[PDB]
């Protein structure tokens, strides 16, 4: 496989090939206190 | 900050479990007051088996998604010149994918596509050379097909044949900010508390694109597309998705409406 | 998840005693501009305890026609203490929020309110929308348009931005702590709202007959680790 | 020179492709990266996020009534409450949900699914309401009976406000088709299942109580959900060239 | 360095131009002159050394170098306050609104001249080198004003001039840089030259 | 004892080529409260470069009638950019000062001004001081009884305090730096001035025939190491 | 000599700076006389923060900005073939650039656009041979389409087509001088007091370009543009830049004015 | 940056007590034509202090309607001393200089000049320039159109050139040091000026009443580090 | 990234890569004797 850069500005390079995903805890649990799955949500 | 951000290559597997009859262990029940989403895992709710999962979550990365050309502008020239403001609010589907970051950085490719066509608008086989210049803000736009500033000694210009295969050239990103936004709840200049100055980033407009002919048809025009490809995409902050028509090139402006999908009969009926 | 809590903020001391957590957008607390994000070379201003604690904007009814209020940041408190005086004599400002929504009724009463802070929500559902839509000051403004969110998509997609629920027979507050988002190291506080703090009734207001009918919602605001830059006399939008 | 023999391919624009291309702006420098709260890495990220149902999608609802499911006091038992399909892309009442608008945007999914229910009622307000998931053979249960042999949960109205039902990935295949157009495709082939609520017991109220309350409806995918073969979503349109 | 046309009015012609007056005053606090700060957009500034070249540019970032020389006589005294009022408003009205701001106050002496350095201050790190509002909304991107006013007053030895002049220079600092090359807009021409 | 020197505070910088060295009355300069002389409780507000800059007061004519003029402080930037509002939102200040007398004429004129600043002098020539000379705002107020001080003592003697002279032939300006001075840690801002900073002209305004007459004096303060305690609403005098 | 040139790729920082009540510092006095810019800087003036700056300077290198194609002459064969004499004062853009430096060394890369137009000077879809060749000084010039000159032994010639790409080469720096001049206060020959011969750097003048269809062309002709882009740019003494149009295409000739800017009402109004 | 300064080259020693510093144009002093950089073969004559002294020119009087006045070098000492005398007998030359402008008035009076020293100045203002202005001698010419330098660009913007300014308040005299400056080696000094000398009034002359109204510019040139080759006969354009 | 010369002479070679500035005192301050920001320049 080959990836190397002719041109002189890193605008002109292909596509990024780093395609994951990351954790959405900051987006599906954005609280303060620490909610387990074992235990009740409001104690 | 406190929430940390893992990374990942592959979905998540699915491991054995077994029964439960307890009074310590409660997962499915949950307080969707709090603003988080439910944590309860299969595992938990069922008895599962073994499941190694490898399936990828490659295409739906940002780079995935919006890498991939798509249409910006479409014109013909009046009297061999035409001059279109680099904006996407003409053509509704690349606008409403990048309406889903709040704010984004990118590098883009543009590919041009042209062709002469006659009166009637019917294809022509003509080959003839043709000029598209980028002008910034503050330069001297040209008024028609030979005017000095075609000369294009300070300003981007790109020369191509409709015979020859489409051109193209990448841009860096090019803001004054650090991040172009697609949401704006401000205005664009002090002192105006008026509603045609209203979410618009100005920073977000670079200038306009001047199409011409090299040399004058005879009878027919340059007729052309403009195609726009992201690179490199870095984004910030989801937004809830457009669930309405676009009316205005410039402005979210919308119609309200009373439901998104179609009624049907009963709810007790799938 | 506790649902008691006490908030305390240079003079200013709040409580609840029936909360649902609190809320952190993003996962990022308030944070000071780094040397190398920022721009403006002036040494900024830090007003500290004068600007950074709660205020308490006048209270709105959960009427029977209520379709939600919303209230746009830093426009709400632009003319408040310190604060409001600090935001109009610097040209640029910067700064994170903590809101507290409250709402009691009683354990004979049902409703659901949502509360959601959203990033840089455009009032955009006129043509050409009027400063005192865009603009409400501290009284906010009434929505009009609750199932489109003013802005031509889904009430029910807005739960992608930080928010909380206020479901009467469950809590009677909502606490939510906001950091400064925006394309820019700093930016206007006249010129533009980053913030706006909606709350949208999606269950009615219901009880049993006779009981109270006259159910307020008050909310109270306090900019936090903000700061300034660009002194000169003071200038409002 | 050195020689070269072009192929078949040579001058086509595949929209995409992904070439290096000269730069307009050689030697630009763009602005600095700063620190911005909220970073997205892949849309996998959003999709895991719960957003309203439109359950309710009945002539007689209009707006924010459409995302309640209505409960009410009964004098009868074991009577239904709702249904649907579980197939996340098409259309009905998940296509204007997170989880939709981006099944929509691909052709083929593959996950368990997160669908959470909350108690709108007064806290005197009690009651047990069972949530099924049947899987793909037949048509929707007819009973409670019928829907209590497949995947279900029993819920208990209390000071936690919540449940979730889990509809885990129960297929043949690895994947399947976000639509089930089937007049061209046949894609019915890949119909998911279905979702009921039903009475467990009965919604109990004190003396002059509101003797209906409401259920609001949460979806999101779980960990294990995927999305393959970008497409454009059907409900973006336009008639021409915006003013 | 380079001189600012900054007397561009009817009765100003050629050299005159350059010239800041001053003269006795009668009354306090008074204005001497303003100007925008904005170093790309037509006006006094366009045929400097640091215009010319912000207008072959479409963005521009950094701080400006203002110095001012007075020329009256060496038995001529006086005090001036020289302000930068950064964005929000219009030119500050008077005195009292223009000290608000970043200022120089202005003591003349064997050392002839003073620099104002109007500092980067912006919401963004870059700035268009244009205000042009009717199409891109630009004027989003003005940059403030800088006001000349009587500290004290001009006072003179019997029988002297009571006007003297004052020579506006300007550059960029260390920290100012361009961005994204443009065709200067003040070249032009009808046809090829003979 | 150079006779040149420059002033930066915050966004201002002040410049003169005539000065006559700087005094720092009694020889100290501005410091904040210590935890062993403090007695109110409260995290205390410094507003910093938004509020310690200098400030230009509208000038006085030295007409031939003058007798001199007096500013009280903080009376007299009790209105002024943040410092004033931050005066007037809290209960409690302290603070020091720079402050920076102007008068130029020519080498052609001979004339003499004293520039002092006195702590706690009261304007007492009346039986019941009206309060536009005990708090003249801004603009100052004019000298009655120039001889006796206004409060019964000698002119002479009033060089026991902070002071500088402004002698035309030798220099165009003087130059003070004061620090808090009170029996207290700290006071309030709007019903106590701790300084007064007047000008007296000594040797009346003379020169040679036809030589400029109109001969302004320009006053220019500064907060310095400000402090302030007590946040409420906004109350004057 | 006595004053060296330090280098470097990113604007100056800022950094953090305090008040200052003295009188042994005062940077805010200048002198104007001395010939010296003010050397005042921010820190000194007001109170700073720090700034980490990381602006870069690449665009403003002689390189970057003499670097790009820019038009310097245009055309059409009067009997298939025209004589075009090298010098870049036909049109302004380029030529203003230029004249920024006193002296400059570079190599050039020039680009060659034809198409072939009928009489009313409408562009044909026409793919026709055309030949350029340069000739010296001293060198026999064509007289015309097909004189013998065209056999190119050694002056040096391109030949593409109309419907190729555009034809390109590279020069190098040929001046008989060290560099060239783009001012010259001096005459071209000695015993030469005339107005006509002063001026004009004779070593800037290198030949002419003369240009032909290699068959003859039926009622149509070659319409040409000549584009110039320099390279490995070296320039000393930068020069006031050009304030007034353009007259003459080999000489600065100009004609005076009152006012470069525009008027406005009043000094105090901004 | 001393105010006072003695120039000795040669014979001649000149002096001034109220200078502005001097300049050194580009930073780099005259310096003889290096073995790498040479191309004529013959072995140079260079004259010394025959050559390299000061020589002053008639004097120009700044006159109510004066607008400047220019020298073009080597052309205005192409005929003074043996510097002229080697200048006509070599083909080639090559050479530095050193420039003294001066102009003294009293206290009572104000004007400005600005004293510029331009790289191969071209006056352009004809279409056929006469060689009585490209070439104006040792009395140098007036300026016609001292806005547009003669040469189509603001003269506003000629301080990117060598310059110095006599501000009559500040000094009476201007010092700039030149070194040689071409596209070549050397070249010929009777068909081509490297350097033009202009004075020209940017704040006219203005004065007390009765004050003296006779004041001349008077221009003094050295050559320095000069050397020349190609030896013949004498010749001049 | 590639930067090979494929031709003969230097003139065939692409822009230079080496974009930056330098001090501008020879034209900002080519003056003999030294006035430090923290002096009066005239003395
Ligand atoms: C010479 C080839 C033509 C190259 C054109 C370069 C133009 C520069 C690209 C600017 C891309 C920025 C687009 C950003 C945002 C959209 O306009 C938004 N929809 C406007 O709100
Ligand atoms: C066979 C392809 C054609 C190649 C043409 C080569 C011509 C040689 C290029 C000479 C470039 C020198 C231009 C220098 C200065 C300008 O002419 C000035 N404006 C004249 O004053
Ligand atoms: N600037 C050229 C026209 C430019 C072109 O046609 O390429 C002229 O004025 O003649
Ligand atoms: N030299 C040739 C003509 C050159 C050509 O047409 O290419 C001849 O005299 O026949
Ligand atoms: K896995
Ligand atoms: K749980
Ligand atoms: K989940
Ligand atoms: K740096
Ligand atoms: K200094
Ligand atoms: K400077």
């Amino acid at each position: 496989y080959t990836n190397i850069n002719y041109y002189e500005n890193a605008a002109s390079n292909s596509l990024n090939k780093q395609d994951f995903t990351q954790d959405p805890e900051k987006f599906t649990r954005p609280v303060v206190d620490v909610m387990k799955e074992a235990a009740v949500p409001l104690k | 900050q406190v929430i940390k951000s893992a990374v990942r290559s592959t979905v998540e597997n699915t491991v054995q479990s077994t029964h439960s009859i307890t009074t310590e262990a409660t997962p499915a029940l949950q307080a969707a007051e709090t603003g988080a989403t439910s944590n309860a895992s299969d595992e938990s709710m069922i008895e599962t088996r073994n499941v190694v999962n490898t399936h990828g979550v490659a295409e739906t990365s940002l780079e995935a998604f919006y890498g991939r050309a798509g249409l910006v502008a479409m014109f013909s020239t009046d009297g061999g010149i035409y001059r279109w403001y680099i904006n996407f609010g003409e053509y509704v589907q690349l606008r409403a994918k990048l309406e889903l970051l709040t704010y984004a950085r990118f590098d883009m490719e543009f590919t041009i596509v042209a062709q002469v066509v006659n009166a009637q608008s019917k294809v022509q086989d003509f080959n003839v050379d043709y000029q598209v210049m980028f002008v910034p803000p503050g330069a001297s736009v040209p008024e028609n097909q030979d005017s000095y500033q075609w000369q294009s000694s300070c300003n981007p210009s790109v020369i191509s044949n409709t015979g020859l295969p489409p051109a193209r050239v990448s841009v860096p990103f090019m803001s004054s900010a650090n991040a172009y936004s697609f949401s704006y709840d401000g205005y664009t200049q002090f002192g105006d508390a008026s509603g045609s100055s209203y979410g618009i980033v100005p920073s977000n407009y670079l200038g306009m694109l001047v199409v011409r002919t090299c040399e004058d048809l005879d009878g027919t025009r340059l007729r052309v597309r403009v195609y726009a490809k992201p690179k490199h995409v870095k984004g910030w902050i989801p937004r809830s998705p457009r669930m309405t028509p676009y009316k205005s090139r410039y402005t979210g402006v919308y119609t309200d409406t009373t439901k998104f999908c179609a009624n049907r009969a009963r709810i007790t009926t799938a | 998840s506790d649902r008691v809590a006490q908030l305390t903020l240079g003079n200013s001391t709040i409580t609840t005693q029936e909360a649902a957590n609190i809320v952190v957008g993003y996962g990022r607390w308030p944070t000071s501009l780094r040397d190398t994000d920022a721009t403006a070379v002036d040494k900024p201003t830090q007003p500290g305890v004068s600007a950074e604690r709660f205020y308490t904007l006048p209270s709105v009814q959960w009427t029977n026609s209520f379709k939600g209020h919303y209230w746009k940041l830093p426009d709400a408190l632009s003319e408040l203490g310190l604060f409001g005086q600090n935001l109009q004599f610097h040209y640029l400002y910067r700064g994170g929020w903590v809101i507290h929504v409250q709402c009691n009724a009683t354990k004979f009463h049902q409703g659901t309110l949502l509360v959601v802070a959203t990033p840089e929500h455009k009032i955009q559902s006129a043509e050409s929308p009027a400063f005192a839509r865009t603009n409400p000051g501290e009284q906010g403004a009434a929505y009009q348009f609750p199932f489109t969110f003013e802005d031509g998509t889904a009430l029910g997609n807005a739960l992608i931005y930080p928010h909380q629920w206020v479901n009467l027979r469950t809590n009677n507050s909502a606490t939510l702590v906001l950091p400064y988002v925006n394309a820019l190291p700093m930016d206007s506080g006249i010129r533009h709202n980053n913030w706006t703090l909606s709350v949208i009734p999606i269950v009615p207001l219901e009880y049993a007959a006779g009981a109270t009918t006259y159910v307020p919602i008050t909310v109270t605001i306090a900019p936090m680790c903000t700061e300034y830059n660009g002194l000169r006399a003071a200038v409002t939008q | 020179g050195i020689p070269t023999l072009y192929t078949p391919g040579s001058g086509q624009f595949l929209t995409t492709d992904d070439f290096q291309t000269p730069c307009m702006l050689p030697k630009f420098q763009p602005t600095p990266v700063i620190d911005i709260p909220g970073e997205v890495k892949n849309f996998l990220e959003v999709v895991q996020v719960e957003s309203l149902v439109e359950i309710n999608n009945v002539e007689s609802a209009e707006g924010v009534a459409r995302y309640r499911i209505p409960l009410n006091v009964q004098d009868a038992m074991d009577g239904q409450i709702m249904a649907l399909r579980v197939d996340p892309g098409i259309d009905g009442p998940m296509q204007s949900t997170l989880l939709g608008v981006f099944t929509r945007y691909y052709a083929q999914w593959s996950g368990s699914l997160d669908f959470t229910f909350m108690f709108c009622g007064t806290f005197m307000t009690t009651g047990k309401v069972i949530i099924a998931y049947t899987p793909p053979g037949g048509d929707q249960p007819t009973n409670r009976r019928q829907a209590m042999l497949g995947t279900h949960v029993v819920w208990d109205f209390g000071l936690q406000s919540s449940i979730t039902l889990v509809v885990p990935w129960i297929s043949s295949g690895h994947f399947r088709g976000t639509t089930l157009e089937n007049t061209i495709y046949k894609y019915r082939y890949y119909e998911a299942g279905y979702i009921t609520m039903w009475y467990q017991t009965n919604m109990v109220v004190p003396p002059n109580f509101p003797t209906t309350a409401s259920i609001l409806m949460f979806v999101a995918a779980q960990p294990n959900f995927s999305l393959r073969i970008l497409k454009d979503r059907p409900d973006i349109s336009q008639e021409g060239a915006l003013q």
